[PDB]
């Protein structure tokens, strides 16, 4: 109802509550229907023309008084004073106050209404990405911080399923839209029914601009742009800046806390033998730095924690001995073994050739 | 011409031997030197074979036909852009040059053109040394007095010495720009000279749209210096202004037919872009090739977006940088969806004018915005069930009766939609697509379009170009547009300024107000009137004068309608609608009428600023009206002060009823002379108004400076010593005060 009063005051939380269930009125459909793409057909006085048709039509009850048409100037300062007042936090408290006529009001960093947890630099990252994900511009993120996992668990905080297309430099427009001879399409399916793309940095750019410019696509064969009227936030990932999304998408930017994290994750790995294996990963990095065709990561240390967890039902020198098996010189395998036995106890070379 | 006749004499010498004639000439010309000679050649048809990339040999022998008809009927076959060929079509051309007749595979073995000489556009060099040694090559520069001779076809509405000045200016401009730092190739060709000459015939503008296209501001300063060196003037920039009325939106010696509005946009006026938004609007009116060139993220799509948004010219864009092809510019359900969309468009334009329709016709409209397309047949039922309905069903029932074939056999352009409709096309981001794609575009740049999706032997060029403007964005990040399309367009850079109200309105999503906050004039009026009547933060004379001098006459009526100093301005509003410009507007109309002038009364101080060369002619027709307004307002102040006159001056004015006054008459008669000078034909015919205002300040300064009566009277006598009645009243009051003195 009248909470569209504060319609564009806060972000589209109120527009989402409308998308649950809402109808028009005179000044209501005057107000909220001005979005970036529709077809009006209820009051097309607003878009019919700007001559004395639109320059002289009417407007019903603008401050509950009936001016004519240009009460936009009555309103495009009245809403701007509210947009100034909302620079003064408890803004979401005001939005929840404003919802006073009990839906799935999600909190978060600020608010919403739609595994991978942390209370760390990841909390500041979720702080840095609550804003634009509320504002629904296309976002990005710019190795090994779990940024794909960050977006994945962010979508898990939502009610959204991140179809994660790893677009590549050989991609056709198929999983974009599909080829017919009627094409089902994949990106068109997610536009139809949260989306994520990766390897965007290395045609496809034009398709991104069509999705990016406005929530609609160039379906060339079927001939219909798609009103993407849900939560179609087409988040991406690459660590560079060279694309049109550098103009188009609102770009956005502590590993040793992983020590606590697996301590959080694996309960019976509460020993810092875990952190000793993190130091073993550091020593593996120092041995790499015959040719380092691999990079020890927090994903890699998490997988080492996984194989150690598989062990710990039952020592584990063989475990990290597997964790450097990608080493094309057996001398280098022996050096990894020496580094490990330095991190471990005394020399079991018996295990080294079992 | 003369030299053109020498080149044509060379081509005549060339035709005396049976081979292909190649034009081995320096660039810039084009094949006009053979496009024209055919008219002076024995009825020889001009087969302008624009040989390009997407051009198969099957597009040159067919039969499984322009080159085929030229092999059949004898003609001049102008083969454009041989260097851009696919090297089996090149082989086919070599075979055609050979004496042996074509030995087709595809229908028959070979064809038996008594004298079909084929001329060859040896383009900017590539060609194979066998194709370029079986032909015959003909050599091809213009001259300055010869350029005046070519200008003589344009010197009807041209000051002829100013024509020689424009020609010498372009020549020495290129000759001086090709010797220093200023970056681009900087073409500056004779097509631009003829463009400026034919721009002159539709009355500063020449300098504006021939040196807005120097991007580095230092080079712009040097170009203005060269303009002073040649044209002998000072290139002070004529300030433009956004007059945005209903039937026309206009900026600075450029209007626009702002007629039916499609876009319904969401970007604002961007007032700092007003210095270049005009320079394309003129380019939108002269039907020149719009090139919103320049640099990235500065705002270029918003310029053309706002321009054809206010104009309503149905912007539609194609991002030609995807290595797109010439065929990309020029299956049941696709036609069904296009039918639904066009049905919606025609129903929209229907409900625009005769707003009476509803009935499942509104359900037909909802269906129109909604293969298994059998429901479209239901649409035709709605097309089944007046004369406006007849005009809609003319397209609709025809396309739907064709759509009855939606159970039949199938057989499954970009710009050719807009070139045949009335939309405005935006080749966006179009720096790096192809040279030849823009070459086939520039074939249509100078209109008739030769397609190949037609049937057999006929070109069928679509001449609907009225409201069809090639607006090409660019950026500097990729490679620049090629020198051909640079040499055949209106280059217009853009930059970044961020002025005060500009940055206030662009980033206004926090603040409360823009300045020009719509694309509808009845809103923009109340917007700017809410701004400048809030931007206001012996005084109020020049204030009230300039304030009631800058606001528009429609805005003057509006300020009266909206009824410290602004409160007293309502008295000035009543007194102005009494006597702001009673016959002063008659001088302005007649004074305004002799010079080229608008159709109505929209701008005043911009009109005062607008004849900026004319009032630099010393006529001062517009300026004297401005001072006359100050005379009237100051006069009203002096007269109300004198009605208040109806401490020593208080004593004299009382002694109308110390004793024996001399000051009161000395004031009251001169103030009567003032109000006489306010309201009368020679009062309109009165720079001397400044001298009268000197006395107006003088009567002010004496009513403040009210012993010294002798000297003050001698001063009033000097401003009289500075027409009969207006000093005659000072003569009476002064001789009376000197009878007292």
């Amino acid at each position: 109802d009248v909470l569209i009063e504060w319609v564009a005051i806060y972000p589209q939380i109120y527009d989402i509550l409308e998308h649950i269930n809402y109808v028009p009125s005179n000044t209501l459909q005057r107000l909220r229907l001005h979005q970036p793409w529709s077809k009006i057909d209820y009051d097309v006085w607003f878009l019919y023309a700007s001559d004395e048709i639109r320059e002289t039509c009417k407007v019903k009850y603008y401050g509950e008084t009936k001016t004519y048409g240009e009460v936009f100037v009555l309103e495009n300062e009245r809403i701007s004073q509210l947009h100034r007042l909302f620079v003064s936090e408890r803004a979401e408290h005001l939005k929840n106050l404003l919802f006073d006529a009990l839906p799935l009001v999600e909190l978060g960093g600020n608010v919403f209404f739609n595994s991978l947890v942390l209370t760390k630099s990841t909390q500041e990252n979720l702080n840095r990405i609550t804003p634009y994900l509320v504002q629904k511009r296309p976002i990005l993120l710019a190795e090994g911080i779990g940024k794909k996992f960050l977006i994945t668990q962010i979508a898990a905080k939502l009610g959204q399923q991140i179809i994660r297309i790893h677009l590549s430099d050989s991609t056709d427009p198929k999983m974009l839209i599909g080829t017919y001879t009627w094409q089902p399409g994949v990106l068109t399916q997610a536009v139809i029914t949260w989306i994520l793309f990766t390897n965007i940095e290395h045609e496809v750019l034009s398709v991104l601009l069509p999705l990016l410019e406005k929530r609609q696509l160039v379906i060339p064969s079927r001939g219909e742009t798609i009103y993407a009227k849900g939560s179609f936030q087409m988040f991406a990932t690459s660590s560079m800046k060279t694309k049109i999304l550098g103009q188009r998408l609102w770009q956005i930017l502590y590993q040793p806390d992983e020590c606590v994290e697996v301590v959080s994750t694996l309960y019976p790995v509460l020993s810092i033998i875990c952190p000793t294996l993190y130091s073993v990963y550091k020593d593996i990095f120092d041995l790499f730095s015959s040719k380092i065709y691999r990079r020890l990561c927090l994903r890699d240390f998490y997988k080492f924690i996984k194989r150690v967890a598989f062990l710990y039902h039952k020592v584990f020198k063989e475990a990290i001995d597997m964790f450097g098996a990608f080493i094309p010189s057996r001398d280098g395998f022996d050096l990894v073994v020496r580094n490990v036995a330095i991190e471990l106890n005394i020399p079991p070379e018996k295990a080294l050739q079992l | 011409t003369d030299t053109t006749l020498m080149n044509a004499s060379k081509v005549l010498r060339a035709l005396q031997v049976l081979k292909p004639i190649l034009l081995e000439g320096s660039p810039g010309v084009g094949k006009t030197s053979l496009i024209t000679a055919l008219a002076r050649e024995t009825g020889h048809q001009l087969v302008r074979i624009n040989l390009s990339d997407q051009t198969d040999l099957m597009d040159l022998f067919g039969s499984d036909a322009p080159f085929l008809a030229a092999m059949r009927n004898g003609h001049w076959v102008l083969l454009d852009e041989l260097n851009l060929a696919s090297q089996s079509v090149l082989e086919g051309l070599n075979a055609c040059l050979d004496h042996r007749n074509e030995a087709y595979i595809p229908e028959l073995d070979k064809v038996f053109h008594p004298n079909f000489r084929v001329f060859a556009a040896q383009n900017p060099q590539g060609l194979p040394r066998s194709f370029i040694n079986r032909f015959s090559v003909v050599y091809v520069a213009l001259k300055e007095k010869d350029m005046i001779e070519i200008a003589a076809c344009n010197y009807h509405q041209v000051n002829e010495d100013w024509r020689l000045k424009i020609i010498k200016f372009m020549f020495r401009l290129q000759d001086n720009i090709e010797k220093d730092i200023s970056g681009s190739p900087w073409e500056f060709n004779l097509r631009d000279t003829l463009r400026w000459l034919q721009l002159l015939n539709d009355a500063d503008y020449l300098e504006v749209m021939v040196l807005h296209r120097m991007r580095t501001v230092e080079d712009r300063v040097r170009t203005c210096e060269l303009f002073k060196e040649v044209f002998d003037i000072d290139y002070e920039p004529r300030t433009i202004g956004f007059s945005l009325s209903s039937q026309c939106f206009k900026v600075g010696h450029s209007l626009l037919v702002r007629d039916q509005k499609t876009l319904l946009d969401s970007q604002n006026i961007l007032q700092s872009q007003l210095p270049v938004l005009e320079s394309v609007i003129t380019c939108i009116n002269k039907k020149w090739p719009c090139i919103l060139v320049g640099d990235t993220a500065t705002g270029k799509t918003c310029i053309l977006r706002l321009l054809a948004a206010i104009a309503g010219a149905k912007i539609k864009e194609m991002a030609v940088n995807s290595d797109t092809d010439t065929m990309d510019l020029i299956d049941i359900s696709r036609k069904a969806s296009e039918l639904f969309t066009d049905l919606s468009q025609q129903l929209l334009n229907i409900v625009i004018k005769y707003r009476n329709f509803d009935i499942f016709r509104e359900t037909s409209l909802y269906t129109l915005t909604t293969s298994q397309a059998f429901t479209l047949l239901q649409k035709v039922v709605d097309q089944l069930d007046e004369t406006l309905v007849h005009s809609l069903g003319d397209i609709h029932e025809k396309a739907r009766k064709l759509l009855a074939e939606f159970s039949a056999s199938p057989a499954g352009g970009y710009l050719l939609k807009a070139v045949e409709e009335g939309h405005w096309f935006v080749l966006d981001n179009a720096n790096l697509c192809s040279p030849a794609v823009l070459d086939r575009l520039n074939s249509l740049l100078e209109l008739i379009v030769n397609e190949k999706t037609t049937e057999d032997g006929h070109p069928k060029t679509i001449k609907p170009h009225p409201n069809f403007r090639l607006f090409l964005t660019v950026n500097p990040v990729y490679g620049e547009l090629s020198r051909a399309m640079r040499n055949r367009g209106v280059e217009i850079f853009l930059l970044k300024e961020a002025l005060t109200e500009i940055d206030k309105k662009q980033m206004s999503l926090l603040e409360p107000a823009p300045i020009s906050s719509a694309v509808d004039t009845l809103a923009s009026n109340i917007s700017y009137i809410k701004y400048v009547f809030e931007t206001m933060g012996n005084y109020m004379y020049i204030a009230h004068a300039i304030i009631l001098a800058l606001f528009s006459p429609r805005q003057l009526k509006l300020l009266r309608k909206v009824l410290t100093l602004k409160n007293l301005v309502q008295k000035i509003y009543c007194a102005d609608y009494f006597n702001h410009m009673d016959l002063k507007a008659s001088r302005f109309m007649d004074i305004y009428e002799y010079p080229v002038q608008l159709r109505e009364v929209v701008g005043l101080i911009q009109t005062i600023n607008d004849f900026q060369s004319v009032i630099l002619t010393s006529h001062l027709e517009l300026p004297e009206t401005y001072a006359s307004g100050l005379l009237f307002v100051s006069a009203h102040e002096i007269l109300d002060l004198t009605e208040e006159v109806n401490t020593y001056l208080l004593k004299s004015a009382s002694a109308v009823y110390g004793s024996t006054p001399s000051l009161w008459n000395l004031l009251n008669q001169f103030s009567k002379f003032l109000i006489e000078i306010a309201s009368s034909n020679i009062v309109y015919k009165l720079d001397v108004i400044r001298h009268f205002l000197k006395l107006v300040v003088l009567w002010k300064n004496i009513y403040v400076w009210t012993s010294r009566f002798y000297c003050y009277t001698k001063m009033l006598g000097e401003w009289m010593f500075t027409k009969l009645l207006e000093s005659f009243l000072p003569k009476d009051s002064l001789e009376k005060f000197s009878e007292l003195q």
